[PDB]
RNA sequence: GCCCGUCGCUAGUACCGAUUGAAUGGCUUAGUGAGGCCUCAGGAUUUGCUUAGAGAAGGGGGCAACUCCAUCUCAGAGCGAAGAAUCUGGUCAAACUUGGUCAUUUAGAGGAACUAAAAGUCGUAACAAGGUUUCCGUAGGUGAACCUGCGGAAGGAUCAUUA
RNA sequence: ACCCACUCGGCACCUUACGAGAAAUCAAAGUCUUUGGGUUCUGGGGGGAGUAUGGUCGCAAGGCUGAAACUUAAAGGAAUUG
RNA sequence: AGGACUUUUACUUUGAAAAAAUUAGAGUGUUCAAAGCAGGCGAAAGCUCGAAUAUAUUAGCAUGGAAUAAUGGAAUAGGACG
RNA sequence: CGGUAAUUCCAGCUCCAGUAGCGUAUAUUAAAGUUGUUGCAGUUAAAAAGCUCGUAGUUGAACUUUGGGUCUGGUUGUCCG
RNA sequence: UAUCUGGUUGAUCCUGCCAGUAGUCAUAUGCUUGUCUCAAAGAUUAAGCCAUGCAUGUCUAAGUAUAAGCAAUUUAUACAGUGAAACUGCGAAUGGCUCAUUAAAUCAGUUAUCGUUUAUUUGAUAGUUCCUUUACUACAUGGAUAUCUGUGGUAAUUCUAGAGCUAAUACAUGCUUAAAAUCUCGACCCUUUGGAAGAGAUGUAUUUAUUAGAUAAAAAAUCAAUGUCUUCGGACUCCUUGAUGAUUCAUAAUAACUUUUCGAAUCGCAUGGCCUUGUGCUGGCGAUGGUUCAUUCAAAUUUCUGCCCUAUCAACUUUCGAUGGUAGGAUAGUGGCCUACCAUGGUUUCAACGGGUAACGGGGAAUAAGGGUUCGAUUCCGGAGAGGGAGCCUGAGAAACGGCUACCA
């Protein structure tokens, strides 16, 4: 290829927008934004398959036009735009607001979430750095560049943006015993407390993580993502909290919770 | 393989923006700029007052190590401010489920904060392309020599 | 036209690569800039992204850096006395990097005269204030002064020409002067 | 380019096509049950033999390990709701035991035989 | 009984092959080298600043430096700025001519074969002690299988002479 | 120099199968479907054929390396009865 | 969480990674099946569980082990400690 | 098989196999323990270089803490609550 | 989904192959063919040649309207409605097809960019354009130019020359506009601790020199220089510094430099508030732009390991770059990528180099006790190509071919 692709045929697209196989030849390819598409929901497939209100292609472009869609407090009127992780939607009608957080399967479930704690958004530090005439700034995860923050904000650290004027309102220091989200590989979804940060001299840091279940697994710092405290976290977690019942597990509640 | 004059060639040989000011009348040798790699790698003191250049030092020059970490032996120290390391491996071959020998020939650039020759093994590290074939800087002499540290025998 | 691709040179090995694609255009390379002296003449490139070039043949003056008390001056390039990589530029009178020249020296030297006033070659009381604490500091060496009563400067140029446009250099001095003298002398 | 679904083999033929002791047995089978070819008997073969292999796989893995009790009970259950497998041998070993027949006589055609709704076998086809 | 070769007939396969062949392609010595790109020049034309003196008629809103005016308008001349054809040296280099080279196809007089076809011909080598035991290496000979010489070997026709 | 006993090493030999082989037979051709001590070379039906070609060695003789086209349902091993 | 020395491997356990489709495989009456990722349940008055898992046997990264296999120490002591 | 009684050719009758499919051709896989690492053979069936030395390759003798006692944690089968 | 059978003989036991057997998202073909679901499909030889028709153009309330186009009616003295054409902007480099070339090449897994460019999307981002400021358009600067009106040419092509008006977010210019602080240069005085009227420059962008960008831990004496306060002994007690594993990094500062980049002369809707009651002062929501830094889509390179057959291919590469050094040129950037001068080096029995591939690599397919064997042109990811070759404009992105230039066919 000769320069950028536009197309994303629909077997390629990320098996967490996990769409229907046939169909469609095509999917649709989040244009360029916050996140990384293969990390980011295009707003089509949140609004026609996650929450069906829409039917088709038409109807998306029809509902994001009229300005009833709100990506974190802005309207974002185009139909592959890539709303990510820890993103708010707002919708006026049915005033309903959801935050993307994974289910524990690995996928950005649907989450209804109150209005007044809308109002903010969770982002982690990816950089900080010092830019023109030595104003300090920082570089969330959603590329947000927020200047003039706190002195010891550090890298992987977590922010708390009040998403209205876009500004810091507190943090977490990133340090052992803190509830903290998975965003990455087999262990998508996952929460837990981080144990150990094994440095690993050269790169390719890496956190043990052990949940609320007490089970234990290991991930990339590239991977994760501060939640909270231990018992306090900051935001409204899914249903399941993300503890990864096991298959027999899964079936056992399957069989044991169910009315008909 | 190192020429007694500090510069030889025809252009003169200086560490670009370190500046040494002779109007002042500290009249120490010269500045000389240096640098530590990472990774826990000392950096030889032949290096620290040495009065080499070698633009592609590790430890002086401008190139940075970062990458690939590779331990071979030398193979080749005889052409210029460069090495040749082989690098010994099995591979598995799984449809008899053994293994054969195999070999391969990794050029590098060492220092002359480094003595170099046949049969050291050498601790490399990875950098920018350097030449056409050489992408690995000389980190550590491990074995200076291995068997020749004693060799003279008087009871 | 001019690639810069690895394809087309031999392998490590020697073995003769075959053919694998024609070459492309983020590989190219233009031509040498192979810059001369007079009538300023910078011809603009444009180049991958954006971002203007400028090719500088023909510059006759340019800003030019003293280290040791640090000052500036925008002055003359005059002729090249030596070039470390070929001697043929230096016998066409062409100007690239790292490229040894000489320098009308004047503006130097009355920033010197205003600023030390030591009269080389051979008023209001806070002047004679400033130069009463320099307290004749300025004991720059002789060398220096011996081309300043020549009355051409030995300048190293450090500007790239062929891509800036601009011809900035710093004068030789200290040990550097030295060596490059003894080169001289060779030629000499 | 649009996504394919995958069509697969439901049958497969035996490598002796002409035994006469296996031909007269699938002759035997396909006028008990009014089945129209010998493709019928080579299909419930094939499921069987998939199931078996299933089974055979599970029992080599080692006893109370999660992917044993997972899907071997998870085949189990799957069996005796469709009915084959009594519930007394519901124990992944009498899964190898099970018999071509005992698939046949699942067939909507023998149960509406069965039942006594259709007086014939091929009736009941 | 079985079988060996020469010569004789038929169909096929393959090889060598003088013809100093033919085609294609690959490179390539040597000589030309379109066109683009860069550069040296060049300078049709388009223009702007200028007072460069006219008719314009208050070609300022006061016969006159219009109480000039984005005034009519060319000889101006300069100073610019853009600037086509053309053109100097490179540079990428397609491709052409000329031979050379290799590879594959490609014929080709003629020659030496091998198969299959077994009811031709001349012998009867081998299988028995095959009627000279057989076979191997090497050399010579001859219609043909084969014969002979010198060393072997038993796959020999002897596992055996203290008779 | 013999005689008796023992031992190491060598060319060998007799008996036997309790082992191995298609058997003739083998004390290794055993310890091989109860299949793995280390290691080198060679063969994949017969013929064409150890032929042609291309190398290489040789003064020459010839040696080393060495196919295919095509044809064929056998060629072959051991033993039994005539 | 910092200076300090790190014998080096081969091997093996665990984990992160090995795109989806495909293979395996869980749930699910497409009328069965190939398939598909659907669907199910209300009183009919909106309430819902899903879209499971595993494997890839090489190369790289981390990790526990130290049998098996290899290399290195102290022989001129230029050896180890205070 | 077919040379005057053809269970084999051409037909009729009967039957067999698969069945909306079946037959042929080439290629390929299992059969092929006829590629053999698992897993082939070499006395005579094809196959041990005429023999020896020898670099690379492959392989390479044994030996360097084995025992014990206690406490203690999970998982089992225990006897029963 | 661990199975064998017929054939050498008068007969037997073998070695052995031929044949049988069952596959095949392996095709072709023959004979038949009623239904529902599903579906491959000019890949194999010819990446051979192509008539014909389509396959990329795009306008919102919001760039430009004087179509002498439509509506002229309830909204209409510049303009508002709708709207051809054309200029402007953007895409045309995505998609689709084929597998010809290519055997450490592509590609796969795994790294790196502290070695670079990046339209767009998203988040932030600038007073200085004044230069002696006691004489300027900032209540808005200039000229062309298509569309159009008319005259043609050619046999014809998305061929367009001449004339006449006309616009812009097109092309050109260009204005405000604060304060502060820091650097530099002095009309003087008064005997030192010298210390001060005052004057010019400093945004960003580019280029070059130099400096800061620290940091293992308690006290001294001392000369040399000289700074604050002095309650005239002397005390100096206070010094600020981010990130990575690492940097000449981020960033800041000084001197300068520039044929001087940007710093809104642009559009829509609503047109509120203050009364300094005038067209006066202010004033919201957007749309386009716009420098830099990030982020995203990426793009280039890049580390280790992995490729089929062949020795009837054993040495291969370097005068023409072959391996390395240095400097320069070019590059967006590292790099023999190219040049100049040096060194003579690099690969190879662990198969280099050469030859063959009816070879694109892979995810995968068939086959199936286990080990494997064969296939993979093709529904996804990469790569390459548009008849074979080279060359290039536009752009952020092309060596583009439903873009141009030339040669060959
Ligand atoms: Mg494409
Ligand atoms: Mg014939
Ligand atoms: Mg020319
Ligand atoms: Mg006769
Ligand atoms: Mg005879
Ligand atoms: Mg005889
Ligand atoms: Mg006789
Ligand atoms: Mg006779
Ligand atoms: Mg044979
Ligand atoms: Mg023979
Ligand atoms: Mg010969
Ligand atoms: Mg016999
Ligand atoms: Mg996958
Ligand atoms: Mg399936
Ligand atoms: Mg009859
Ligand atoms: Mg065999
Ligand atoms: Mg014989
Ligand atoms: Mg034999
Ligand atoms: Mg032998
Ligand atoms: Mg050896
Ligand atoms: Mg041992
Ligand atoms: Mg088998
Ligand atoms: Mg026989
Ligand atoms: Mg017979
Ligand atoms: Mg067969
Ligand atoms: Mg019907
Ligand atoms: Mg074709
Ligand atoms: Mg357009
Ligand atoms: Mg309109
Ligand atoms: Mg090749
Ligand atoms: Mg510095
Ligand atoms: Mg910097
Ligand atoms: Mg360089
Ligand atoms: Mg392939
Ligand atoms: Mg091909
Ligand atoms: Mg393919
Ligand atoms: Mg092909
Ligand atoms: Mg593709
Ligand atoms: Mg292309
Ligand atoms: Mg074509
Ligand atoms: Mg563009
Ligand atoms: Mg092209
Ligand atoms: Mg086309
Ligand atoms: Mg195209
Ligand atoms: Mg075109």
């Amino acid at each position: 290829a000769r320069g950028p692709k536009k197309h994303l045929k629909r077997l390629a697209a990320p098996h967490h927008w996990m769409l229907d196989k046939l169909s469609g030849c095509y999917a649709p390819r989040p244009s360029a934004g916050p996140h990384k598409l293969r990390e980011s929901l295009p707003l089509i497939v949140f609004l026609r398959n996650r929450l069906k209100y829409a039917l088709n292609g038409r109807e998306v472009k029809a509902i994001l036009m009229q300005r009833h869609v709100k990506v974190d407090g802005k309207v974002r009127t185009d139909t592959t735009f890539p709303a990510g992780f820890m993103d708010v939607i707002t919708l006026e009608a049915t005033n309903e607001n959801f935050r993307l957080v994974y289910d524990v399967k690995g996928r950005f479930a649907v989450h209804r979430i109150t209005d007044e704690e809308a109002s903010y958004k969770l982002a982690k530090v990816k950089k900080v750095q010092l830019g023109k005439k030595g104003i300090p700034y920082v570089v969330t995860h959603d590329g947000r560049t927020i200047r003039y923050p706190d002195p010891n904000i550090k890298v992987n650290d977590t922010v708390k943006v009040d998403l209205a004027t876009g500004t810091i309102t507190d943090f977490i220091k990133f340090d052992t015993g803190k509830l903290v989200y998975v965003t990455g590989g087999r262990n998508l979804g996952r929460v837990g407390t981080i144990v150990h940060r094994e440095r690993h001299e050269g790169g390719f840091d890496l956190v043990h993580i052990k949940d609320s279940l007490e089970n234990t697994f290991v991930t990339r710092l590239n991977n994760v993502f501060v939640i909270g405290e231990p018992g306090r976290p900051w935001i409204s977690l899914p249903k399941g909290k993300g503890i990864k019942l096991t298959i027999s597990e899964e079936r056992d509640r399957r069989r044991a919770q169910h009315g008909l | 393989s190192t020429e007694l004059t500090v510069q030889s060639e025809r252009a003169f040989q200086k560490q670009p923006h370190i500046f040494t000011n002779p109007k002042a009348k500290a009249n120490r040798k010269t500045k000389r700029w240096y640098k530590n790699v990472g990774l826990g790698f000392k950096t030889p003191k032949t290096a620290i007052e040495g009065s080499y250049i070698d633009k592609k030092c590790p430890f002086t020059g401008l190139v940075s190590i970062r990458g690939k970490i590779l331990t071979g032996t030398v193979v080749s120290t005889r052409m210029h401010r460069t090495i040749v390391i082989r690098r010994d491996y099995l591979h598995y071959v799984p449809k008899y489920n053994r293994y054969e020998k195999r070999h391969k020939n990794v050029p590098a650039h060492v220092s002359p904060a480094f003595r170099v020759q046949v049969g050291d093994i050498v601790t490399v590290g990875q950098c920018r392309p350097i030449s056409k074939t050489v992408r690995f800087n000389v980190l550590k002499v491990a074995s200076a020599t291995g068997k020749a540290n004693k060799q003279f025998a008087k009871f | 036209g001019i690639s810069r691709d690895s394809r087309h040179k031999r392998a490590a090995t020697g073995a003769k690569r075959a053919q694998f694609r024609k070459k492309r255009k983020f590989e190219l390379g233009r031509q040498a800039a192979n810059t001369k002296i007079g009538t300023k003449r910078i011809h603009p490139v444009r180049t991958r992204g954006g971002n203007q070039k400028f090719r500088a043949l023909r510059i006759e003056t340019g800003n030019f850096s003293w280290a040791s008390e640090g000052v500036a001056r925008k002055t003359r390039i005059t002729g090249v006395v030596y070039h470390p990589s070929n001697n043929e530029l230096v016998r066409t009178n062409t100007l690239t990097k790292a490229a040894i020249v000489q320098i009308d020296a004047t503006p130097f030297r009355q920033w010197y005269e205003s600023h030390y006033g030591q009269s080389l070659g051979k008023t209001s009381k806070n002047t004679e204030r400033k130069w009463a604490a320099r307290a004749a500091e300025a004991k720059i060496e002789h060398a220096v002064d011996s081309q300043f009563g020549a009355g051409r400067l030995y300048a190293a140029i450090s500007s790239r020409p062929g891509q800036s446009g601009r011809c900035d250099g710093y004068i030789l001095e200290g040990e550097e002067l030295a060596f490059y003298l003894r080169r001289l002398t060779a030629k000499k | 380019p649009r996504a394919p679904r995958t069509y697969s083999k439901t049958y497969s033929t035996p490598k002796r096509p002409y035994e006469s002791a296996r031909l007269d047995a699938e002759l035997k089978l396909a006028g008990e049950y009014g089945l129209k070819n010998k493709r019928e008997i080579y299909r419930i073969s094939f499921q069987l033999s998939k199931i078996r292999r299933a089974a055979r796989d599970l029992l080599t893995r080692d006893e109370k390990d999660p992917k044993r009790l997972f899907e071997g009970n998870a085949l189990i259950r799957r069996l005796v709701r469709i009915g084959v497998l009594s519930e007394d041998k519901k124990k992944l070993d009498y899964v190898l035991a099970l018999k071509v027949e005992d698939f046949l006589e699942r067939r909507l055609q023998t149960q509406v035989y069965k039942l006594g709704l259709a007086k014939s076998v091929h009736h009941a086809r």
